[PDB]
Formats: C-alpha cells, sequence, structure tokens
C-alpha cells in the first residue's frame, strides 16, 4: 500500500507527543509494525489481515488492549542555501554554548574567590584587634622610658595594616562588580540560545522537507 | 569579477580563536609565582611583618627566618618559641589551612594571596588533622562535608564505614600474606587454559625462564635458565630454581631435596623490573607476564626475592574511625503507602526567573511526568501564564496513577519549554528513607544538554542544580496527615501470593488470552527466540503480554530475565509484587547479563540488588577491573547514596590496591563535573580513609599531575605564539626547579602502578609538536632489575584533550582482542594505555619503534611518493626467515583493526592516523568520534579502514595485482572469522555502550546513537546476510576486492 513508509522509525517519531507503519526485521518473524498511551510496537501479525491491511488502520485504541507521511509540497540548492543556514546557525548555537560553559565555571571561579576574600579580609580584622590587646596594654607607659622608641613603630604597623585592608575589600569590589557583568552577560548568553533553539529546530525540520525530496 | 563585487560589511580581522577545559595556580590569578615574593606574615601580637622569601621556600625555611627578623620587630617576648607555633592561610578553595608538614613549599600551598598567619596547633590530636592528606587527595576539603546538612549525606559517611571497616580486617586475616595480597594482587588472565595457537609455541607446553638472584656482594645477579611446564605454579618454580643452586658432587639426592623443602616456601617470584610479583596457586602462563613472553617471543625473566625482604616493605594500614563515629516504636508510627487512596496530585507555582526573549518567544509552561526511566503515564503539561515575564502558576497537576501503584524507584521529572525546553530537573518521590516525598521543595534546575531536543529529560540527574543562581522551581506534593511509606517487603509478599491465588479462579475468557498451565511447545521456542535477542531489539507489546503470562516459566531460562522485566506493568502495584518475589528466588545468572541489569533501563532497587549479587558470586576481580569504568559510570544511575553497588565496589576496592587504584582516578577524574561532585567526593573520602598507606602514593600522583596541569596551562596561555625553542628552554627551565624536582621524580605511573617512575631523565623530555602541548616525559626505571625491562618509562601528558571517548573505544578494542583470542582467531591489537584523569586531562603510554604510516613515506622519501616504501621500510627491518612473521603480525593485526574500526565506526583513518612499529604490527591511534558523531552534518554507514594500496602490497608480499593473492584471501578469512566472533559476543557491547550514556559524551547521549553498533554487525539480519552485509559493505569502500 504504497501509494505507510526501526532506527529511523524512532528518529522521525522523535519531537512528536501520533502513529506510522514500518516493515519487519526478519520476513519469518512477522510481516510488518505499526509503533496516547506512551508509544510503543504493535506487530502487525496482530493468514495475512484479517479488512485488507489499510481498512484496519483507517478503523483506528482501548478496544482491545487495558492501557489504550506529508508530500510536503506545502511552501537541488533549496538544499544547499537551507542546509548551510542551518550549518552556519548550528555553528552559531554550538558557538554560544561554548561562551555559555567558560562563563559558568568564571562565574563559580569568581563566587570560590569572593569566599576567599571575605575569609582572608576577616584575618586582617582579627589581627588589627590582636595588637590593640597586646599594643594598649604596654600604652601603660605612654609618654616616658626613653620616650617613643617603641611608640612611634607601633603606629606605623597599625597604619599599613588598614591601608592593605583597604586595598583587598577594594579588589573584592572590584571581582564583585566583574561578577555582576558576567552574571548579566551569562543570563543573556542564554537568552539568545532559547531564542535560537526552536528557529534552529525548524530549519532543521524545514531542511527535513526537501531531505526526503556534493554540495553540503 | 569572483564576488560580483559584494562587499562583506560585517566582516573584520582585528581578533576574528578557530585559526590556532580551561584550575588556578600557585597563587590566584597568577600560574607560577616569582622566584622571590612578598609574603605578609601576621603572629600573635598584631605586627604584620612583610618578609620576601624565594617561590620554592620550606614553611621551616620561613619559620626560622620569621624567628630572627621578629626580634628586629616591637614586642618581642610575648612571642612564643617558635617550636611552639604554626603557619596557616586561606587557600584558592577559600578554606582556612592550617600548614603542618612544614617540608612543604609556598608555591605547593595553594596559597591566593600571599600571606601567612602564626597560631598554635588547636587540637592536639595533629595526626587526625591530615584529613587534609585526604582532601588534597580527593581535591576538595573534608570539612567541607562536615558542614553539609541534609541527612542523607551525613547518614552515607557514617554507615559506609562498615564496608571500610570490614574490608580493612579481611586484609589482616592470615598477614602478612593477605596484605601483600592486598598491595600485590596477582596479575592473571581469565581463563587458566591457553588457547591452541599460544601451545604450539613451547613443544608439548614448556617455557624457558630465568630465574635471578642476588647475594654478597650484592651488586652481582645469577641467571638460572629453566626449563619447565607452562602449567606449573611458583613455588615448583621456585623448587627447580634452588635444585639448580645447590646441585652438587657433594649432596646426595636425598639431602637435595630435604634443603630444597626448607629453602622452597622462603621465596617468592617477582618480574624483574617492575613490581608485579607472582603470589599464589596460578599456573606461570595464566599471569599475565608469562602468556605476554610466550606471544612476543621472550623469556621469563623472573627473581627470587626474600618473603622477608618483601615482607620488610608493606606498612601496618591501620584504619581508624573518624570523629563521625525488629521495630522499639509500636508497629505503624507512619502510614504504609498503600493504604492511601488517591491520584497523585503534585503543585507546581513559581520559577524564579527563566532567561528568554519577550519578543522572539511567544509562551510558556512547566511540563511535568512520572517515571521509572520510561514513563507510567500521559505527561502533564500546566497551563501558558505570564509568558517570558515574571512567569509563576499556583496549579495541582492530577497524574493517573493510583498512589500503591508507585513503584519504589519512581520520580517526578520536569522542565520549562516554550512554544523547545528550557530548562530542566528531576525528583526522587522516594526519600532515601523509603519516606513518599511530602510538603514543599525548591528545585534548582539543569541546563539542557547541546545536542538533547527531547523537552523533559528523565536520564539526567535525579536532584536540585547545587547552584543556586539557576532556575529555582518551588514546588508541592500532597501531604496525607501522616509520614507516609513504601511497603515493608514481608506486605508486599502477601499481596504477591494472593494476587497468585486470585489469578488461578478468574472466568474461562478473558480478552482471549490478553496478559494471562498450558505449556505450549511452539510458545516455549518463542521465549528462547526472544531470549537470546539483542537488549536494544525492542519489543512489541504482544511479546510483552505473552512474556509477562508465561512468567513463571521464564524462571527456567533465567537468561530471559532482562527480557521480562521490560515487559512488566511498573504501574501496576500487582505485577511489580510477583516479580519482586520471583526475583527474591531468581537463580543467578552470567555477570555480562547481570550488568545489562545496572544500566538506566532498570532503576528498581530488587532488580538491581539481583544485580550486585550476580556480581558477587561470579565476577572475578580481573573481569571487574576489566569492566570498572562501566560500573563507576553506573553509581550515578543509582537513586540514593548508601546503595548496594557502591557498597560492593568500595569493599572491592579495598580488598585490591590495582582495582582501587583505578576506582580512585575512575572517581577522581570527574571530581570536577558538579552533577556528581557529591556522591563522588564522599565516596573518595570513604576510599581515602579506609586504602592505608596508597593514599600517600596517590597523593605522589596527584600531586605530580598538579604540576603538569599547571605547567601546560602556562605554555598553553602565555607561551603560545613563541617559537617551540623558546618553550623547550620555558620547559626544562621549570623542571630543573626544585619544587619540580621533588614532585614530578619517584612516584608511580597512574597509567600502571606496577611501573615506578624515578628521576626525570630532562634530556628526553620534550613539548610535542601538537597544539595542545603534549608533554612527552621520560623516567629512569628505579627497579632494580630495570635491565631486563625497560631502562626508561616515558608516557605523555596531554592537557588539550578529552580522553575518555579513546579510553572506552581501547576498552573495547581489548575485549575483542579477546574475545577472538581465546575462541581461536589470533589478531593481535594493540591498545596502549590512556587514562582521563581530570577535565580533558590525562596520560597515554608511548609505544617505542612506532610510527606513522605518513613518516614511514618520509623515510622513503627521494614528486610521488611510492607504495612500496611501507613495504620496503618494513622488509629493512625483517629480514630472513623473520621476514615472513612481519608480514604474519602485520597481516594478522590489520584484521583485527579493519573488522573494529568498521563496527565502532570509529574516525576516518588517513596515514597520521595508522602507525607500524619496526616488528611489522599495525594499530590505530586517535580514534575520535566513535559511533559515527560526523553524520549529523549528512545509510549503510561507513568503512573507516579503508585498505590503500600501500598495506594490499605488505599483505601480499612484494606483489603487483595483489587482490588476488591467497595471502589476501588468507586476510579476507581471518576478517570474516572475527567480524562473526564478534557478532556471537555482541550483547556486552551493546550493554557496554548503555552503561555508559551516564557519563557526558556527546556521542553517548541515547540508546539510539548505539543503534549504529546494531546495524554495522546487522544484528536483525540473519548471520549469513550479515556476512555478506560485510562483504558489500567492505567491496563498496575498496573499489572491488570482497
Ligand atoms: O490494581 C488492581 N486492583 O484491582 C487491578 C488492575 C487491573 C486488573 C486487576 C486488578
Ligand atoms: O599528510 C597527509 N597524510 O596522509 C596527506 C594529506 C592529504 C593528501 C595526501 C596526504
Amino acid at each position: 500500500l504504497q501509494d505507510y513508509w526501526r532506527e529511523e522509525v524512532n528518529e522521525k517519531l522523535r519531537d512528536t507527543a501520533t502513529f506510522l507503519v514500518r516493515d519487519a526485521s526478519t520476513k519469518m518473524h512477522g510481516d510488518y509494525t505499526l509503533t496516547g498511551g506512551n508509544n510503543k510496537l504493535i506487530k502487525i501479525f496482530h493468514g495475512f489481515s484479517d479488512s485488507s491491511v489499510v481498512e484496519l488502520i483507517n478503523h483506528y485504541l482501548a478496544q482491545y488492549n487495558p492501557k489504550l507521511s506529508k508530500y510536503q509540497q506545502d511552501q537541488g540548492k533549496k538544499l544547499h542555501e537551507y542546509n548551510t543556514q542551518f550549518q552556519e546557525k548550528s555553528r552559531e548555537y554550538d558557538r554560544l554554548y561554548e561562551e555559555y560553559t567558560r562563563t559558568s565555571q568564571e562565574i563559580q571561579m569568581k563566587r570560590t574567590a569572593i569566599e576567599a576574600f571575605n575569609e582572608t579580609i576577616k584575618i586582617f580584622e582579627e589581627q588589627c584587634q590582636t595588637q590593640e590587646r597586646y599594643s594598649k596594654e604596654y600604652i601603660e607607659k605612654f609618654k616616658r622610658e626613653g620616650n617613643e622608641k617603641e611608640i612611634q613603630r607601633i603606629m606605623h604597623n597599625y597604619d599599613k595594616l588598614k591601608s592593605r585592608i583597604s586595598e583587598i575589600i577594594d579588589s573584592r569590589r572590584r571581582l564583585e562588580e566583574d561578577l555582576k557583568k558576567q552574571a548579566a552577560e551569562y543570563r543573556e548568553i542564554d537568552k539568545r540560545m532559547n531564542s535560537i533553539k526552536p528557529d534552529l529546530i525548524q530549519l532543521r525540520k524545514t531542511r527535513d522537507q526537501y531531505l526526503m525530496w556534493e554540495w553540503l | 569579477s569572483y564576488y560580483h563585487h559584494h562587499h562583506h560589511h560585517d566582516y573584520d580581522i582585528p581578533t576574528t580563536q578557530g585559526a590556532m577545559p580551561r584550575s588556578s595556580g600557585e597563587l590566584w590569578g597568577i600560574h607560577l609565582m616569582p622566584p622571590r615574593i612578598l609574603v605578609e606574615c601576621l603572629l600573635p601580637n598584631g605586627m604584620i611583618v612583610t618578609l620576601e622569601c624565594l617561590r620554592e621556600a620550606t614553611l621551616i625555611t620561613i619559620k626560622h627566618e620569621l624567628f630572627k627578623e621578629a626580634r628586629k620587630y616591637p614586642l618581642h617576648q610575648l612571642l612564643q618559641d617558635e617550636s611552639s607555633y604554626i603557619f596557616v592561610s586561606v587557600t584558592q578553595e577559600a578554606e582556612r589551612e592550617e600548614f603542618f608538614d612544614e617540608t612543604r613549599r609556598l608555591c605547593d600551598l595553594r596559597l591566593f594571596q600571599p600571606f601567612l598567619k602564626v597560631i598554635e596547633p588547636v587540637g592536639n590530636r595533629e595526626e587526625k588533622i591530615l584529613n587534609r592528606e585526604i582532601g588534597f587527595a580527593i581535591g576538595m576539603p573534608v570539612c567541607e562535608f562536615d558542614m553539609v546538612k541534609d541527612p542523607e549525606v551525613q547518614d552515607f559517611r557514617r554507615n559506609i564505614l562498615n564496608v571500610c571497616k570490614e574490608a580493612v580486617d579481611l586484609r589482616d586475616l592470615n598477614s602478612p600474606h593477605s596484605r601483600a595480597m592486598y598491595v600485590y594482587p596477582p596479575n592473571v588472565e581469565s581463563s587458566p587454559e591457553l588457547p591452541k595457537h599460544i601451545y604450539n609455541k613451547l613443544d608439548k607446553g614448556q617455557i624457558i625462564v630465568v630465574i635471578w638472584v642476588i647475594v654478597s656482594p650484592n651488586n652481582d645477579k645469577q641467571k638460572y635458565t629453566l626449563k619447565i611446564n607452562h602449567d606449573c605454579v611458583p613455588e615448583q618454580v621456585i623448587a627447580e630454581a634452588i635444585r639448580k643452586k645447590t646441585r652438587s658432587m657433594l649432596l646426595s639426592s636425598e639431602q637435595l631435596k630435604l634443603c630444597v623443602l626448607e629453602y622452597q616456601g622462603k621465596y617468592i617470584l617477582k618480574v624483574c623490573g617492575c613490581d608485579e610479583y607472582f603470589l599464589e596457586k596460578y599456573p606461570l602462563s595464566q599471569y599475565k607476564y608469562i602468556r605476554s613472553c610466550i606471544m612476543l617471543g621472550r623469556m621469563p625473566n623472573l627473581m627470587l626475592m626474600a618473603k622477608e625482604s618483601l615482607y620488610s616493605q608493606l606498612p601496618m594500614d591501620c584504619f581508624t574511625m573518624p570523629s563521625y563515629s525488629p521495630y522499639m516504636n509500636g508497629e505503624t508510627s507512619t502510614k504504609s503507602l498503600w493504604v492511601i487512596n488517591s491520584a497523585l496530585r503534585i503543585k507546581i507555582l513559581c520559577a524564579t526567573y527563566v532567561n528568554v526573549n519577550i519578543r522572539d518567544i511567544d509562551k510558556i509552561y512547566v511540563r511535568t511526568g512520572i517515571y521509572h526511566g520510561g514513563e507510567p503515564l500521559c505527561d502533564n503539561v500546566n497551563t501558558q501564564r505570564v509568558p517570558c515575564s515574571n512567569p509563576r502558576w499556583n496549579e495541582w497537576l492530577n497524574y493517573d496513577i493510583y498512589i500503591p501503584d508507585l513503584p519504589r524507584a519512581a520520580r517526578l521529572c520536569l522542565s520549562i519549554c516554550s512554544v523547545c525546553p528550557l530548562a530542566w530537573g528531576n525528583i526522587n518521590l522516594f526519600d532515601y528513607t523509603d519516606t513518599l516525598v511530602s510538603g514543599k521543595m525548591a528545585l534548582n534546575l539543569w541546563p539542557v544538554p547541546h545536542g538533547l531536543e527531547d523537552l523533559l529529560n528523565p536520564i539526567g540527574v535525579t536532584g536540585s542544580n547545587p547552584n543556586k543562581e539557576t532556575p529555582c522551581l518551588e514546588l508541592e506534593f500532597d501531604w496525607f496527615s501522616s509520614v507516609v511509606k513504601f511497603p515493608d517487603m514481608s506486605v508486599i509478599e502477601e499481596h504477591a501470593n494472593w494476587s497468585v491465588s486470585r489469578e488461578a479462579g478468574f472466568s474461562y475468557s478473558h480478552a482471549g488470552l490478553s496478559n494471562r498451565n498450558e505449556l505450549r511447545e511452539n510458545d516455549k521456542e518463542q521465549l528462547k527466540a526472544i531470549s537470546t535477542r539483542d537488549p536494544l531489539s525492542e519489543i512489541t507489546e504482544q511479546e510483552k503480554d505473552f512474556l509477562w503470562s508465561h512468567r513463571h516459566y521464564c524462571v527456567t531460562i533465567p537468561e530471559i530475565l532482562p527480557k521480562l522485566l521490560l515487559s512488566v506493568k511498573w504501574n501496576s502495584r500487582d505485577e511489580v509484587a510477583q516479580m519482586y518475589c520471583l526475583v527474591k528466588d531468581w537463580p543467578p545468572i552470567k555477570p555480562e547479563q547481570a550488568m545489562e541489569l545496572l544500566d538506566c533501563n532498570y532503576p528498581d532497587p530488587m532488580v538491581r540488588g539481583f544485580a550486585v549479587r550476580c556480581l558477587e558470586k561470579y565476577l572475578t576481580d580481573d573481569k571487574l577491573s576489566q569492566y570498572l569504568i562501566q560500573l563507576v559510570q553506573v553509581l550515578k544511575y543509582e537513586q540514593y547514596l548508601d546503595n548496594l553497588l557502591v557498597r560492593f565496589l568500595l569493599k572491592k576496592a579495598l580488598t585490591n590496591q590495582r582495582i582501587g587504584h583505578f576506582f580512585f582516578w575512575h572517581l577522581k577524574s570527574e571530581m570536577h563535573n558538579k552533577t556528581v561532585s557529591q556522591r563522588f567526593g564522599l565516596l573518595l573520602e570513604s576510599y581515602c580513609r579506609a586504602c592505608g598507606m596508597y593514599l600517600k602514593h596517590l597523593n605522589r600522583q596527584v600531586e605530580a599531575m598538579e604540576k603538569l596541569i599547571n605547567l601546560t596551562d602556562i605554555l598553553k596561555q602565555e607561551k603560545k605564539d613563541e617559537t617551540q625553542k623558546v618553550q623547550m628552554k620555558f620547559l626544562v627551565e621549570q623542571m630543573r626547579r626544585p619544587d619540580f624536582m621533588d614532585a614530578l621524580q619517584g612516584f608511580l605511573s597512574p597509567l600502571n602502578p606496577a611501573h615506578q617512575l624515578g628521576n626525570l631523565r630532562l634530556e628526553e623530555c620534550r613539548i610535542m609538536s601538537s597544539a595542545k602541548r603534549p608533554l612527552w616525559l621520560n623516567w629512569e626505571n628505579p627497579d632494580i632489575m630495570s635491565e631486563l625491562l625497560f631502562q626508561n618509562n616515558e608516557i605523555i601528558f596531554k592537557n588539550g584533550d578529552d580522553l575518555r571517548q579513546d579510553m572506552l573505544t581501547l576498552q573495547i578494542i581489548r575485549i575483542m582482542e579477546n574475545i577472538w583470542q581465546n575462541q581461536g582467531l589470533d589478531l593481535r591489537m594493540l591498545p596502549y594505555g590512556c587514562l582521563s584523569i581530570g577535565d580533558c586531562v590525562g596520560l597515554i603510554e608511548v609505544v617505542r619503534n612506532s610510527h606513522t604510516i605518513m613518516q614511514i613515506q618520509c623515510k622513503g622519501g627521494l614528486l610521488q611518493f611510492n607504495s612500496h616504501t611501507l613495504h620496503q621500510w618494513l622488509k629493512d627491518k625483517n629480514k630472513g626467515e623473520i621476514y615472513d612473521a612481519a608480514i604474519d603480525l602485520f597481516t594478522r593485526s590489520c584484521a583485527g583493526y579493519c573488522v573494529a574500526t568498521f563496527i565502532l565506526g570509529i574516525g576516518d583513518r588517513h596515514n597520521s592516523n595508522i602507525m607500524v612499529k619496526d616488528d611489522g604490527q599495525l594499530f590505530h591511534i586517535d580514534f575520535g568520534h566513535f559511533l559515527d558523531h560526523k553524520k549529523k552534518k549528512f545509510k549503510r554507514e561507513r568503512v573507516p579502514f579503508v585498505l590503500t594500496q600501500d598495506f594490499l602490497i605488505v599483505i601480499s608480499k612484494g606483489a603487483q595485482e595483489c587482490t588476488k593473492t591467497r595471502e589476501f584471501e588468507r586476510f579476507q578469512e581471518m576478517c570474516y572469522k572475527a567480524y562473526l566472533a564478534i557478532r556471537q559476543h555482541a550483547n556486552l557491547f551493546i550493554n557496554l555502550f548503555s552503561m555508559m550514556l551516564g557519563s557526558g559524551m556527546p556521542e553517548l547521549q541515547s540508546f539510539d546513537d548505539i543503534a549504529y553498533i546494531r546495524k554495522t554487525l546487522a544484528l536483525d539480519k540473519t548471520e549469513q546476510e550479515a556476512l555478506e552485509y560485510f562483504m558489500k559493505q567492505m567491496n563498496d569502500a575498496h573499489h572491488g576486492g570482497w
């Protein structure tokens, strides 16, 4: 009834939520095979067809089981122009997936980097305090005992400590706003992939029109 | 005129990297710390003294130099004696790290910011705070687990020590013998008998060995060339060796035998030049080194080592348990699942965000569906709402399955879609404690894979993405005024028997036969027909009902079970309950089938527990280490952390250090991958805590790879766009540094821990020509008898490429080579050693005296390259009686690769893919994409090994019209026998590929990728038709011959 079409029948049934008829794997096994009840295999053997084969297919599925080909003239080189469009569009999809991935690693590198900063910071805050225990236990004297041979230099340590602390919190800050442009850049990369995806699928399908009906 | 004068305005080349991965270095932001560097040092006093010190300086060195310069700064007296102090700083993994092993150098600390801090050893159990060892070996801090909330993790960590403790006791049962079994397990083939073609090399089964010895002055060695039976065990070989030492005119025959007996058991056999050891009752030729020696035309070089001087080496492992150190509640605190009366409903609410254009997409929706791997009801999409801009729902999806039907391994799967999928996640409907999930959940979603166009993705990882900055998806699970539990095994068996007895007395009529002691004899053959079918041969629903009906008969053909289990309806509580009971006392089967039942088609705990029991009885430690890759991948498919298969493997890895080794690397290689990160970390943690001293050997390997990862990174990022010559100056300058000299010398090859890697012969180390700057490394073999095996071990470290496809084809190649060999057919493949140890990072065993066909042709360069150059080049190595062999070898190796590359469908074979050893063996390297990933652009497949003129000559000796020779007819017959041999073991390969769907390889994303291997072996056709398929397809590709 050619006037009706396993691996490639699974492939064409992909992206469908439907039925079609197929030849067997052995001649001696059975005749043909039919493929909404969750897509599964219905052997055409069910001495051939009880209704001459096609009369049973039009007829239909709970009636026996408990758990129950467009020609495409719709709209040579029309492969070459659409397939290079598909591949140059595919090239773009996988262009972004690389950028999508690398950015995601990069981002996660930045937040772990920040956790490092924050802890590093805390060890320097904790330090500037550690002297005020042991330094103003020995600010007891203040003005005498060889004047300020001790007390001038103690300040210099304190002075650097705090200005270093600042440079750390400046570097973290810079990182935090670096992560933001990235987070935004990441969301935007995801965005265009989602706009492409269905167009990329249609080009693969609209290729599949003239795919069956040198260059590539 | 060329381009009809058309300008491309978009186009510009200032920075376009198609012309001419991507683990931070020794400090944050910089790969290689400057040779002098400035380190702020914080003390108990608040002074931050900024020392310069050397990149490579120890913490001791900086300590005693911060001891002296602290005298020059204020407030000295209150700073204690330095011996009462330790360093600590924040690392790049962002953790405060006390630095105990102060032999460690500044570069080797992974320091983030160049600063130290002094404190005292808080927590005087300092021996314990060498978890650092483990966290370094694992590649994440152990304390990162302690802070995990989820009690499944905390339970796993504590519960899995059962297996640790047990395995360590089993090591020390017959010690110190059994500790040397653990450490040096004997390396022996699976079949004790040899194949015929190996036997024939021996004259009625006798090998010439050579035992060696050493005695005072101790720098002298002594050959003792025996001629004993291949099948005599090492004891006897030690005996005959001692007979010759002593045999004398002054010993009688009787005195001799007494002097034998005493001297026998005090010695054991070791392979010269590497740390293999013959430690049990095994026929000499069952050991792999011997059967290897036979084949190559070599004379075994063993050694008589004293058991004293072996048991000298093996250290006391002494495992210690960490800080993580029938109902007494009257029956039914909880409600059994089978009591509940309702359909399943689940509340979708809100997706915190989705990244989509408001223009380009029309509308979006949460799609859902309940699963067992494949689906038990219609997918329940939710209505469209706030499409592409602030999307929340608040609906209750109603799933047509009544709650007591839900199978144990049942899972919600979900995604968000467009008028194509946006982001996905799955959830186990049952928690690890058997408890049916209730309340609200916060399911962060995973980005869709690349090629995956399917909306829902139920083969993806179950659980929420541990990156909180993703599409969150809040949802509620119906609550039945009580905590619900999966029914106890008692309860299920009861209900089985009821449905069994309720079967017996049903109507004369039942929709005909439908899904139900008639022992039909045509039917009794239709089972065996279906039994033997290949796993991927999809079954018809008629055949399911057929199989399902004679289920009780199927137990006599135990091998049918995979086909039976698929046919069972899992959304029928009744059907499943009987199946569970069959499986309870079903009889065990071959590990090659049991493996099938640990793929994604089989999620059920009962089914999978059976499979573990088949393996527990019938899988040998040889066949385990053969299929170790697939078993590690299959851990992913498990629902929960603690389970039968992890316990099995962890035990076997702790039994056997050669398993343990690759089991550690295989987990470690995928440690970067956040979907397995936790599961595998926790497993890696348990292994490191139990494995004993090997942890310290693994740390040397791990610490080595880091240096090499870091070196190549610098080479690939800065020293790119500089001539090889400057890069080679840089390479060697870097390797001579003392931190490298420490780190890259004196450790075990991870390609084979048997081999030791001594000192780095830098004269031979070099950066290869490839763009990815692979390092050719070369080490002295520090073995005492290195002379007899190899003076120099050289292996390739490659930072660019994803090795794990190669890894798998090399695996499959071996398994072909072994199937052939044992079946009689001798086709010598060379499955060189390759090991993925990280995200596109690994090791590759070199093969000395082998060159690409292209290189051969440049040695025979004089306009046009002659096809005879190969044949001439091969004759120039092999002359005389030799020559006929070198052809045989080439012919045998060519046939093997012809069949294997055809079947697997690996990347097209040109001259720089294919290599020839001086001895005449041909082998393929760099396989690329296995199952034809290069048909996503662009029936009847391809022959990827196309036998040029060049090859045909060599097969047929120096010849004209070379397709008509008998040499070529014999070559053809090898290919026919080989192609059929593999086909008769096709299940194994179908399963082995299926088990690897869990690894994120773009070539194995679903069962329809593994389609190819069915078509190429042509299993749907008969064998004679497949023969003629192969001949057809081999004729097509060479334009005649076949
Ligand atoms: O689950 C059941 N409960 O009655 C059931 C379903 C179908 C057929 C027989 C029984
Ligand atoms: O370099 C080559 N190796 O096969 C080559 C490439 C193209 C054509 C002929 C030879």
